[PDB]
């Protein structure tokens, strides 16, 4: 679970 | 292409030119097969046309029929222009003059102002308005938000009846079902238990299909709204799933999540989440924010439901969204905290396209009628050189007109059910939107993700919101405020940006307006809800609403602006047509195209969804209701998606996500 | 077998013996999972039991629990005896005493008379009465005949609502849909047309399935009634067809034909037949006989429909019937010409099992409650030797009691919809039936097709009809005639056999009765409608209703009577069990069995359907309503079937055919 | 089409 990703 | 003028000229050759006479024919029409006289014009509009035919016939500039493209006009012909025994009776200008009268009735001035602006492509009304305006049962509204009446066969079946009545006319449905007991729940006077939401959903699926009869255009799809604490939640979100038992799916209805902030926190902090049946845990859908979290946590304590790992649900939601594009995401607390309708009670759903945020109950079915402004039409040359001005004064004034229109519609509408009439006569919500943001950025030579595009977006929506509130305050001076105005945020001088705790951008005088509003009220409880605009934008020849372009090609729809530039550089050839097809419609990574063109013609998969989300966040402070935020993921990943959701969620978005469009 | 007493004794060991205390528990019951107090006894019956517990507890002869067979009692346990948290609380005698009170309320005399006769197996009430009598919402009626309210979304959806409400409780449905426009029909205010009955049928199919929740026994199937001039007729009759598009079938509903005499003549004379939409040809279902034929022929003249070859339809009907056993056949003109309800208006359908013939309209839903007399129970030894007497005086008197019961039920019933209550309080129809005709013939040593069996059949039904009309006339002396009695055939002294232009058989005094009736009226507009009795006869250990046995074996259900005889001849051995299994249950063509046994134990496939049809014709003159005439075909052939239909049709049968059971 | 058959 990650809230810091390249989108 | 030149195929447009061919088809258009050929429509002219197969249609009468005098409007009053086409009205005559349409109105006198008789079903030959049945001998039934079958008028396609109302009495009151027919009369009006007759009492004014000279004035009406000569205002029409039939040249304006050519201002449509091939795909555009064929959209009009195929579905919009009124037909007589199989073929087209109306010209585009007739459709327009008819819609104009259906809106304005005896006000010929206004009618002519609407005819003119529409025919010049400044704005357009939603499809149901184009279909039905001026016709005998003028059902002009696009949106109905329906409360499930009661957790009983009577309530269920009364609701289903109502939805069939709505779907039959124009109009999509957002239906909330939070109050229906889940699988296994107790039913008094029997030892069987409930089979939950899914069987009941299959009933609605079936009725959705039934209400779709012949000559296809009695549609009106269903979106269904559920809070994620509902015990049937894991089946609910899989409705559109491509596989599994064909007795547990429901392929014509859409799942939409009505998400409390609490759900998102639990997920984030990797905590617990509890499923309840509404029976075992009443009132959850009738409060929000703090009230709800207190109430919820107590039911959690009292052992009233089944606790799981929050991220279990979350994971499932993401998988449904990846595979199907649904469920949609709308934040229940953002919607309620920031709604001018909060004096009415808790709002329990949005609509079919996730842009409407309006109060509904068993005796009140929220309605909205929609129109959209054509943004590119306000682009002007300066004292040339520039051609780099947007005319915000013209835009302000058209928005004013569109607002007056949408108000007339409220009054001249034929309501399919009494709940809808009661609702709309009480609060008079309205919904302005836009098409051609992408075009507009392009014409001004602005990359979608530039600081200029970012600024222009803000200014645009500030003037539409300002204009509409102003036009609306004027109406309240003419006719009084809408019935429930007293006690609203707006009566307190709280407007939408205030509710986001933001100073407005200041291109318009909000204090004077705010002063006027507290003084006189507004005619409309809500005014702005930018919407999908699917086919209306197609007729106008503009990109969908407020989104970037998805392609610079399509089948061989070649970006007019791209194309112009390629030519102005000669580099557009024959082995040029060759690239934009071989790549799905991108220009990036082409060897000989100026960087500036690349930056300008970024495709939505090439734009950062963070950018997207920021811009929606920026415009949202001027959006009364909500907007249909599609999200586009390149190579979707569960983490990309989680980030995208919490990002919009933290940005305070009402609609965190409409469709998830993918790969 | 001895497994019965094992299971029964073991139920005794797991159940309290004092009735008042089982009532106490049932009434005090609480849903442990939910904390909801969930009474299984009404207030008024609980009270009654408490105010009388000594008298009640000591009337029960718990020995009588053994008078059931293994399959019988397991039927009772599995579905009938009231359960507490998963297992059986009630003994058979409790169920019976409870049903007795639910019927008779404060009349303890009657209640005790009902308890006694039922527990001694003289008669039984229908399943819904066994389920619900004495319970809080006592829905005791088996049959509802529903009129489609109107050819509009409102009417359709109002009807669907009503049917869900009915199906939810006990009670099957016969629904007539003659007034719904067919495929292609015009709909005002749109250019699409109707997709006809099939899509609308799929809606009802879906709702039928939905209303079936958990612990299965909230059933209530649907039969749908259509006149064969309806333009959608060819799709209608294929509903249960095993193949074709799964969007044109409807596998849980039953097609029933409501056939005018005209259809049959057209077929016979190899002529034309015309399909109409009810819209293009109104009133066809609101007249019968001569009126209808005049009206129909005129619409034919006026070019209002589509003419085909009558035998085209006919052929299709036969093919559906062969492959599926449906559609059922009921003759609309026989039903109307010969109904004591003809002062109410044209009757438009029968019921789920094709035995009820009652008037229905949008505001009136016909209801019937049913009970059946156990025919074998009136067999007596003479001054021996004989043991070849039927006690018609005992049968007359039990029928009297059953009639009084069925009347109480009308008053003590909880009606699921207001249409049903309005209907039944007005006309008070009743429906007596029978089980064990086959047993009775056997016990009296009568071949089903003998002239003795033929005579006994007649006498039996004469005394039941006589008894019921007599009991009913008595009630009208106590309470007045039913509301619509004045103007009926019966008020004119026309009784059912009169309407067949026949002298009654004369074993009873009809003139005195007829005198009394014209004088005082009757409480009940109708009284007799012999029905399927599926599971009730199973509990009593008797053959279904009025049909021959289908087998002398089953899984290893060996004919008690056959078996007795085989033994009384020693020839029953071990290589004996061997034959009746290896042949499906026949004894014919066995090498060493006396001819007389062969003639006595003819299987229904070995009996001539002509015989069958004659006997139904014979008893029909004493049948108020109709009866569920299953037909059985050996090696079905299209010609065999055509002959069978016209034979019953010409015999003046109301129900020409229920199921077609085959090969 | 026949009405005279053994049934």
């Amino acid at each position: 679970f990650t809230l810091d990703a390249d989108f | 292409t030149l195929a447009a003028r061919i088809a258009i000229s050929n429509l002219h050759k197969q249609t009468t030119k005098q409007f009053s006479k086409v009205v005559e024919d349409l109105y006198r029409y008789v079903n030959a097969a049945t001998g039934k006289p079958a008028p396609m014009i109302s009495d009151d509009v027919y009369n009006i046309v007759m009492e004014n035919k000279d004035k009406l016939n000569s205002a029409i500039v039939y040249d304006r029929d050519f201002q449509y493209s091939y795909f555009g006009f064929k959209t009009l012909e195929r579905s919009y222009l009124l037909r007589i025994n199989g073929q087209v009776a109306e010209r585009p200008q007739h459709l327009i003059m008819r819609v104009a009268l259906g809106i304005h009735g005896r006000d010929i001035e206004a009618a002519l102002e609407t005819y003119n602006l529409m025919s010049l492509k400044y704005f357009t009304h939603a499809s149901p308005t184009l279909f039905n305006a001026g016709t005998p049962k003028p059902q002009m509204s696009s949106c109905f938000l329906v409360a499930m009446k009661e957790d009983s066969i009577e309530g269920i079946y009364d609701t289903l009846k109502e939805c069939a009545l709505i779907s039959k006319t124009a109009g999509g449905i957002g239906l909330h079902i939070h109050n229906i007991r889940s699988t296994g729940s107790y039913i008094a006077g029997t030892n069987g238990t409930s089979n939950g939401l899914i069987p009941m959903i299959r009933v609605f699926n079936n009725t959705a299909r039934y209400v779709d009869q012949g000559g296809n255009k009695r549609p009106g799809a269903f979106a269904l709204y559920l809070e994620p604490w509902h015990a049937d939640i894991f089946d609910f979100i899989d409705i559109r799933k491509n596989h599994g038992k064909e007795e547990i799916r429901a392929r014509d209805l859409f799942p939409a999540l009505w998400i409390p902030d609490l759900f998102m926190k639990r997920v984030e902090e990797n905590g617990t989440w509890t499923l309840f049946s509404p029976t075992s845990a009443p009132g959850l859908s009738d409060c929000y924010g703090d009230e709800f979290e207190a109430l919820y946590t107590r039911y959690e304590k009292e052992g009233r439901g089944k606790t799981i790992k929050a991220q279990k649900l979350w994971y499932s939601i993401l998988e449904a969204q990846t595979e199907t594009g649904t469920p949609f995401v709308v934040y229940k607390d953002a919607c309620n905290r920031k709604s001018n309708q909060k004096n009415l009670g808790v709002i329990k759903s949005s609509n079919l396209c996730c842009e409407i945020v309006e109060y509904s109950a068993p005796d009140e079915t929220a309605v909205c009628n929609l129109a959209s402004v054509a943004l590119p039409a306000f682009i002007e040359t300066s004292e040339d050189g520039k051609t780099s001005t947007y005319n915000f004064k013209k835009l302000h004034e058209i928005a004013k007109v569109v607002t007056r229109n949408l108000n007339r519609v409220i009054d001249r509408n034929y309501y399919p059910v009494e709940e809808a009439r009661k609702s709309n006569m009480r609060h008079r919500p309205i919904a302005l939107g836009v098409q051609g943001l992408a075009d507009t950025f392009m014409l001004l030579r602005l990359p979608f993700d530039s600081e200029e595009a970012r600024l222009l977006n803000i200014q645009i929506f500030e003037t539409i919101y300002h204009a509409s509130m102003e036009a609306s305050c004027e109406l309240a001076q003419k006719d009084g405020p809408y019935e429930t105005f007293q006690g609203s945020p707006a009566s307190q001088g709280i407007l939408q940006f205030d509710m986001w705790d933001q100073k407005p951008y200041g291109m318009w005088d909000w204090d004077t307006l705010r002063k006027d509003i507290m003084k006189h009220g507004v005619r409309n409880s809500l005014t702005m809800a930018p919407m999908p605009t699917a086919s209306t934008s197609q007729i106008l020849g503009y990109n969908e609403c407020f989104e970037p372009v998805t392609s610079n090609m399509y089948s061989q729809v070649v970006n007019p602006y791209l194309l112009r530039d390629l030519v102005d550089l000669g580099i557009w050839d024959e082995g040029m047509k060759q690239y934009l097809i071989t790549q799905n419609g991108s220009i990036q990574g082409l060897p000989n195209v100026p960087q500036e063109l690349k930056d300008l013609y970024k495709t939505v998969w090439e734009i950062s969804q963070k950018t997207i989300i920021n811009m929606a966040a920026d415009r949202s402070v001027y959006i009364d209701q909500s907007h249909s935020l599609n999200l586009f993921l390149r190579a979707p990943t569960m983490g990309k998606l989680t980030s995208m959701h919490f990002y919009g969620w933290k940005k305070g978005l009402k609609t965190g996500m409409y469709y998830l469009r993918t790969q």
